[PDB]
């Protein structure tokens, strides 16, 4: 019934099937300080060979990418104690589309599973980085599910964004990027 | 059939070692393996289109798991 679900062959159907059951026995809404660092990346572990296993991964017409027990453990050792776990491990299983329009993506609002961070102005340390990222999760013993959207627009100075980088630094790129000034990897180079 | 791409990256060194693979456990078990052995500083990822994810470039394509697992461990 959504409209950017229906184009990413996506539903919630299909999001809680993706969905990997925590069996460490603590809410996901707690801080990392009441989880074992040697748990949490044994159970990371599993959950990505679990996914690496999925071929139905391959068949969705959208994007998705694994990420590593490496990225967990760094993860982990940078947000211990205070962060909460559910905003740490929440990209375990990320798809990633191009959205005609920011308006498409806000409907998902409407799911109470689906958090929505919508950085289409900028993050809060605006660092020149646009786009919405969603997070579906199950339950608080869920891993989440990211989305990723991006606009063309966004996604092209994002990729040299990537490329190359104070927050300054990245949001100075955007207002030339916005200005006309960057318009190829040979003019990103110069600027 | 589908198949994906298994990656291997060393984190703040640019570009990957990339096979074109079919998922399943033997790609799990293969990975969840060499991920062991090449610790930390290395990333074993799994994505679907090398073109969607420009974070690593450039792509060293390799043509088996043989040789996934030499070019990964020099990253
Ligand atoms: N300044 C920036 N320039 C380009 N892309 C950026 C960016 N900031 C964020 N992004 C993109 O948005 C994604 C989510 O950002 P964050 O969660 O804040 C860092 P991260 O995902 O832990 O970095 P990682 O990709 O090294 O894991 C990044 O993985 C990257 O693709
Ligand atoms: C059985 As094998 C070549 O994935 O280690
Ligand atoms: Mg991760
Ligand atoms: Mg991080
Ligand atoms: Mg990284």
């Amino acid at each position: 019934a959504m409209y950017i679900l229906d184009k990413i062959g996506l539903n919630i159907e299909i999001l809680e099937s993706l969905s990997y059951e925590s069996k460490l026995g603590m809410s996901f809404k707690r801080t990392l300080s009441h989880f074992n660092k040697e748990e949490v990346l044994k159970e990371i572990e599993l959950i990505n060979n679990w996914y690496f296993s999925l071929e139905i991964i391959d068949d969705l017409p959208l994007d998705s990418r694994i990420k590593s027990v490496s990225s967990a453990k760094m993860k982990f050792e940078r947000y211990y104690p205070n962060a909460t776990y559910n905003r740490v491990f929440n990209d375990i299983l990320g798809f990633r589309v191009i959205c005609k329009s920011y308006d498409e993506v806000l409907e998902l609002e409407k799911e109470d599973k689906i958090r929505v961070v919508d950085m289409s102005r900028g993050k809060s340390n605006d660092d020149g980085f646009r786009g919405i990222h969603v997070y579906y999760q199950r339950d608080n013993h869920h891993y989440p599910i990211e989305i990723q959207f991006n606009t063309y627009y966004d996604r092209q100075l994002n990729d040299w964004l990537h490329d190359k980088f104070d927050s300054s630094c990245g949001q100075l790129l955007r207002k030339y990027y916005e200005n006309g000034k960057i318009k190829s990897a040979e003019e990103l180079e110069e600027v | 059939g589908a198949m994906c791409y298994i990656i291997a990256k060393r984190f703040k060194k640019s570009g990957c070692v990339a096979l074109k693979a079919k998922r399943g456990k033997e790609l799990a078990d293969f990975a969840t393996d060499l991920q062991k052995k090449l610790g930390y500083d290395i990333q074993i990822v799994a994505i679907t289109r090398p073109t969607a994810y420009g974070e690593y470039e450039p792509y060293k394509f390799v043509n088996s798991f043989e040789e996934f697992s030499i070019e990964a461990s020099r990253l």
